RNA sequence: GGCUGGACUCGUACUUCGGUACUGGAGAAACAGCC
């Protein structure tokens, strides 16, 4: 029933500079949003978790905020290790709008 | 400590039930949320379902429901896909979620299941 | 209705963390009444959390 | 991370007025430790 709309599909930029992805959630989630990192070949990894707090073992460039039901993971100095598929996850396993996943980004660094 | 790996992967025709088995070791709490995610080849991350362990609490997404079971056994949790379809062929995840709070902590390396 | 699944989920969440032993001195027990509280909380916040979804707003 | 509880300072109740029991009473979500 909870869908989340990832709006940037494929994003490139030069080091440097600040990349911004948005989820828009179709229910309230309130603090329930996760952002995931995963690059080819391998599972994916925790960034961040109730929707501001970064994950233990991150770098601290990573930033995400909830305004609503819009959220936002902001990167704003990039390196080349970014590179890699970006989802964001929201919901809960019990809750009457089951945990949903984004539909993916792309982040490759020129 | 924590620590999950799943198997079963393989190539099967279209109506050949299929088990995967994630076989969990290092965890300290009684309960904790035991996800499976699904990921196509070349596409995004899809939640299949999730269970908690010590309960006999399974959920499922809306598109998943009754086409999946999700089993729990002493140390073993198990997906039963009972009529898997050319759309079902991906890679499987076992994720599991330590806080209760709906993250996935703790990733399996996963699994490879063909279907044709 | 899976409302009454998620109250069986509960029930098994605040079942999961079981009362102090009752024997004991004084503010020994008052320590194991302290450190259940904490997890009786966790334990609220999610079950309401999760409650929510089905009454709410 | 998981577990443990100790000296005090108080707040109540009932005291043969010295004492006791009490943490849906407080300092104490402190402090001190064990795996």
């Amino acid at each position: 029933e909870l869908v989340m709309t990832q709006t940037p599909s494929s994003v490139s930029e030069p080091v440097g500079g600040t990349v911004t992805i948005k989820c828009q959630a179709s229910q309230s989630i309130s603090s329930w949003l996760s952002w995931y990192q995963q690059k080819p070949g391998q599972p994916p990894k925790l960034l961040i978790y109730d929707a501001s707090n970064l994950a233990s073992g991150v770098p601290s460039r990573f930033m995400g905020s909830g305004s609503g039901t819009e959220y936002t993971l902001t990167i704003s100095g990039v390196q080349r290790e970014d590179a890699a598929t970006y989802y964001c996850l929201g919901g809960y396993p019990a809750a009457s709008y089951r945990t949903a996943f984004g539909g993916g980004t792309e982040l490759e660094i020129i | 400590q924590e620590q999950l790996v799943e198997s079963g992967g393989r190539l099967v025709t279209p109506g050949t039930a299929l088990t995967l088995t994630c076989k969990v070791s290092g965890f300290s709490l009684s309960g904790f949320w035991l996800n499976w995610v699904r990921q196509a080849p070349g596409k995004g991350l899809e939640w299949v379902g999730a269970i908690y362990r010590g309960s006999g609490s399974e959920w499922y997404a809306s598109w998943a429901k009754g086409r999946f079971t999700i089993s729990d056994t002493s140390t073993t949790v198990t997906l039963k896909l009972t009529s898997p379809t050319t759309e079902d062929t991906a890679t499987y995840f076992c994720a599991a979620d330590t806080t209760d709070n709906g993250y996935f902590t703790i990733w399996g390396p996963g699994t490879l299941v063909t279907v044709s | 209705e899976d409302l009454l699944k998620a109250v069986r989920l509960i029930k098994f969440l605040y079942q999961s963390n079981p009362p102090p032993n009752p024997e004991g001195t004084r503010q020994a027990r008052r320590n194991r009444r302290r450190r259940w509280r904490e997890r009786q909380r966790q334990i609220h916040s999610i079950s309401e959390r999760i409650l929510s979804t089905y009454l709410g707003r």
